[PDB]
C-alpha cells in the first residue's frame, strides 16, 4: 500500500484528494485528477 | 465591464463550511437530462459579475 484517493466521482470535472508515499516523502494534492479504472504504481 | 470575476449561480445543495466547489457541470434545472449539453433548462452554473 502506498496511497489513497478520495472524492465523489474520482474523475475530472471535480477535485479529488490524492495521498501517495513515494519512498522518503508523502505527496498530497487535490488536483482535478483523471484517474484510471484500476490505478496503481509502477515500482 | 469586467467579467473576469465569477460566482456560482446554481447548485444541487448548499456548501458545507469552508467547502470549495469549482465544478463546471451543467446544472439541470428541469426534468430533462442535459448530458453535458447546454440549452433550455440547462445552464452554466457560473455567472460573471458586472
Ligand atoms: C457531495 O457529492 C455527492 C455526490 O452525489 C452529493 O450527493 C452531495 O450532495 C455532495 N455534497 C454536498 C454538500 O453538496
Amino acid at each position: 500500500i502506498r496511497g489513497w484517493i478520495f472524492g465523489t466521482t474520482l474523475d475530472s470535472k471535480t477535485q479529488s484528494l490524492l495521498i501517495v508515499n513515494n519512498a522518503t516523502n508523502v505527496v498530497i494534492k487535490v488536483c482535478e485528477f483523471q484517474f484510471c479504472n484500476d490505478p496503481f504504481l509502477g515500482v | 465591464g469586467n467579467y473576469n470575476y465569477l460566482y456560482r449561480l446554481f447548485r444541487k445543495s448548499n456548501l458545507k463550511p469552508f467547502e470549495r466547489d469549482i465544478s463546471t457541470e451543467i446544472y439541470q434545472a428541469g426534468s430533462t437530462p442535459c448530458n453535458g449539453v447546454e440549452g433550455f433548462n440547462c445552464y452554466f452554473p457560473l455567472q460573471s459579475y458586472g
